[PDB]
DNA sequence: TACGTAATATTGGCCAGCTAGGATATCACAATCCCGGTGCCGAGGCCGCTCAATTGGTCGTAGACAGCTCTAGCACCGCTTAAACGCACGTACGGATTCCGTACGTGCGTTTAAGCGGTGCTAGAGCTGTCTACGACCAATTGAGCGGCCTCGGCACCGGGATTGTGATATCCTAGCTGGCCAATATTACGTA
DNA sequence: TACGTAATATTGGCCAGCTAGGATATCACAATCCCGGTGCCGAGGCCGCTCAATTGGTCGTAGACAGCTCTAGCACCGCTTAAACGCACGTACGGAATCCGTACGTGCGTTTAAGCGGTGCTAGAGCTGTCTACGACCAATTGAGCGGCCTCGGCACCGGGATTGTGATATCCTAGCTGGCCAATATTACGTA
């Protein structure tokens, strides 16, 4: 038999190919990327959770993720992050 | 007439300010510094007075504890005088930088 | 034990160093070669300060009681 | 317009009193401007977060809670002002 | 899929699932997973960018964890994001203090 | 015994604590024992700090705990000092501590 | 007629009257006490939430609070909080 | 029975290699035992929390995840083991 | 014979070990230390090999960084040699020591 | 008989070369390097199944918005006074310098247990499938906890009198240097053989 | 005329006295402190209305408890190194010791603006009500993402030459000491006044 564990490995690869088509990645390095995404996921999600509670709201909307990103990320990293975020949200709702 | 030796009033001031809990920065200078820094982030901002008291309580607590670490760095270098380099060692180790 | 003046002159003659003897070199010779008190260091320092001013010791390194000196001859 | 010339309201005797409560006996002359830079970096980091919270609440007034939440964000939790 | 509609490589479905199964709030808006999945993808690409660069500088075709570490600790802002993080098998930056050098 | 505090022998409100645990997105479901345990821990730590701060107050000749008494209390107790090691107690000051080398010889 | 702002004040005054029946407490002191109680509340609740999530459980039970207290409190303070919590649960369960 | 005599398995040349990676040129003789005590306290704090996690999972085997969770608890997050 | 001046091989080893990423404590002594420390918390316990590997990665990262800070304290005291007081000052400031 | 002139022997003073202490350039040896070959295993790709994502549909409720209230944030002014400022002055601190002892690093050889690949043995991790004790969700019941209101005892604030610590000044004791006195040695003169 | 002895003078050494410096002790001065008096106001209690907690009933699913599967943790085993260890040796580093200049503490007079408290103005915080767009939830559906399998090129390992850095030696540079050379002075003997 066999047991299923999910990871972001396939998506990290897909993105690696965009930025560096002619380069690959070890399993160890892959496990770090995985840790990194989970960690950053948890950190934004947690901040967004608190923002909602602070404002007495039952919902985590993009606007909470957006503020979360600005409390969390440093300066230049946030600016770009807010862009890609707003961008993808726009493209998504205009493809409904 | 009478003159105390250097370090005598300093030591007296340590004991004095370690006995009390009142803020040591004058309230209006501090407030004007808070409004200026915030102005450079977003214009036309009001402050609850307690929000400025909270920023001052925290700020002074931060500097008191930082001067503690700074003092140990000075003593570590067989000195009695704190220097900018002791602050910088403190902050580096703390991971502030 | 002889006067500190004599013990310093003895320490310089007994150390055939190329640069006479420093205050530290003289200071340790006296402590091992004579029944000297607890205040040996101040008395040596005072004696070198007086022997340089008299011109009994003439200086080869430093400026004052902190340096290296030889006997005049 | 550019705002400037306010940090100096954190005066030499004030920094001295803070140093005293920190147990400092002797203070080099260069410490004062250094402590101003340190406190500005500190106030910048915290007020930035406070305002981010204020912004998100769609307010024009920074609340003590915004600051408290921000201090907590930086690992500098503060008791006695809410929360 | 919601990734295509958003133009992401990262899975919007999985992120919406995790945000609900994670007890972050009662309700999760429809834009939230998209935004978050996009931020995650962006940071991913930032680190892969800089660490493929490290890999090439080091004459490798394949990213190992030292390349991720070189990447993160030479970048100020990534270095700060991961300042309380430890990257298995990544080592340190070569840095000898000046006074230790022979004169 | 109508209240859940009474049923538990607590002074701290088990009901309100159960409310906060639900309205707080900690987990889907909150067990019936959780608020009780938590309200009781909260009560224990509360009493621990009030003990030491009423003591501080009395050493200082005072009928009232002011925040300095809480600070004296917390920072003289090793374990309270550690629980609150990243905490700042408004208006509480510092402990008197002059370094030895700074003392006149 | 100002908005209802909930507080742990009444309980804190109770505990304090059990433990020092002639001692008072100022405004600011009580604000600190209230922030202490909220702070420790959040820290324990948070660690319990993480324990449940880590074990794929949908429920926060007194067992999660208990382990939360053991990870969070230092030695002796934990010991005492654990026994004072188990005592409360045991009661509650029988009555 | 009482357990002891394993910390000295963290040898002098090992502490030396660690110091070198830390950029240390010269090492006092008293550093080695000092580093043994520090490393003991660190492992204690981490393993204690790790075991608390194993206990709660009703297991007899400490998993890498228990350690990762404990490191994270202690503000020493570690990537590459199941983060 | 031949002899490098004291400090030359120290620098060679710094350059060497800041170039690599492999663990610097021998694995089995560390493992036995981990089991010994754990027994004093709960008896009869098994460890995943990856759990010990995680403990060693984390512990060694901690010690390397701590030696960095210690080095800065020593340099602060105009010294080239690290001493227990540098470690104690480092940990004091880090908030580990009191 | 003494003094002067000329001659010989001993002592005195200053200068030069040689020796010791230094830095720069060149030579030799060792360590980190690098390059093309070689095998070895995990990166990475396809494959086909399956479970989590998607679409299409219902229902209820969170919060976006609009309208209204009244809190408290802001501005501004005059007056009191404590705090800040800047300047004078000198102590004690930091740093620059020398200097001495051994605690360090380096480099041998001998001693050891870490590392590896090996087979063998099974605790216990981890997945399924049953079912019931437990918690969500609900309306109806009600009493704990809230704000509003009020008041007096605790304490902040001040002015009078007290205890402890630090600094300065004066006195006493110890050491050093100089001067005086006594003893010993050498030289000269006188007397005797 | 020569030699020996005695006496006198000069020089050196030792002892005693006086002066100067350093250390210790005592006294005074100032700061914090300890004390009731006194007046302002916030802790804390009484009240009564309300909203969040309690009560009892349905109903659904989480998880405990059991039963089975096999993964990974673990144990003893025996060679082959490389890493640990213990030691010889000596240098560069740490620290102790002293010395000098000025920066930083203390105190004073003058200058500046914080704080107070009292007034007057509205932005906007924060709370209500209405209605709907949005997200939870369920049933059905489908392909994205998973593990299992495979294979092959990226990279670890290694042996055989190359480059750079560190350490040591030899050539050129300055200041200090002893000896050498030259000259002076002091003593001697003879001749002349």
């Amino acid at each position: 038999r066999k047991t299923r564990k999910e990871s972001y490995a396939i998506y990290v690869y897909k993105v690696l190919k965009q930025v560096h088509p002619d380069t690959g990645i070890s399993s160890k390095a892959m496990s770090i990327m995985n840790s990194f995404v989970n960690d950053v996921f948890e950190r934004i999600a947690g901040e967004a959770s608190r923002l909602a509670h602070y404002n007495k709201r039952s919902t985590i909307t993009s606007r909470e993720i957006q503020t979360a990103v600005r409390l969390l990320l440093p300066g230049e990293l946030a600016k770009h992050a807010v862009s890609e975020g707003t961008k993808a949200v726009t493209k998504y709702t205009s493809a409904k | 007439p009478h003159r105390y030796r250097p370090g005598t009033v300093a030591l007296r001031e340590i004991r004095r300010y370690q006995k009390s809990t009142e803020l040591l920065i004058r309230k209006l200078p501090f407030q004007r510094l808070v409004r200026e820094i915030a102005q450079d982030f977003k214009t036309d901002l009001r402050f609850q007075s307690s929000a400025v008291m909270a920023l001052q309580e925290a700020s002074e607590a931060y500097l008191v504890a930082l001067f503690e670490d700074t003092n140990l760095c000075a003593i570590h270098a067989k000195r009695v005088t704190i220097m900018p380099k002791d602050i910088q060692l403190a902050r580096r180790i703390r991971g502030e930088r | 034990h002889p006067k500190y003046s004599d013990m310093i002159l003895a320490a310089v003659q007994a150390e055939k160093s190329r640069s006479g003897s420093s205050r530290q070199s003289i200071q340790k010779y006296i402590k091992n070669h004579y029944k000297v008190g607890e205040n040996a260091d101040s008395q040596i320092k005072l004696s070198i300060k007086r022997l340089v001013t008299s011109g009994a010791l003439k200086q080869t390194k430093g400026v004052g009681a902190s340096g290296s000196f030889r006997l005049a001859k | 317009k550019v705002l400037r010339d306010n940090i100096q309201g954190i005066t030499k005797p004030a920094i001295r009193r803070l140093a005293r409560r920190g147990g400092v006996k002797r203070i080099s002359g260069l410490i004062y401007e250094e402590t101003r830079g340190v406190l500005k970096v500190f106030l910048e980091n915290v007020i930035r977060d406070a305002v981010t919270y204020t912004e998100h609440a769609k307010r024009k007034t920074v609340t003590a809670m915004d600051v408290v939440y921000a201090l907590k964000r930086q690992g500098r939790t503060l008791y006695g002002f809410g929360g | 899929t919601r990734s295509s509609r958003a133009g992401l490589q990262f899975p919007v479905g999985r992120v919406h699932r995790l945000l609900r199964k994670g007890n972050y709030a009662e309700r999760v808006g429809a834009g939230a997973p998209v935004y978050l999945a996009a931020v995650l993808e962006y940071l991913t690409a930032e680190i892969l960018e800089l660490a493929g660069n490290a890999a090439r500088d080091n004459k490798k075709t394949r990213i190992i964890p030292r390349h991720l570490q070189l990447a993160v600790r030479n970048d100020e802002e990534l270095n700060k994001l991961l300042g309380r993080v430890t990257i298995a098998q990544g080592g340190v930056l070569p840095n000898i203090q000046s006074v230790l050098l022979p004169k």
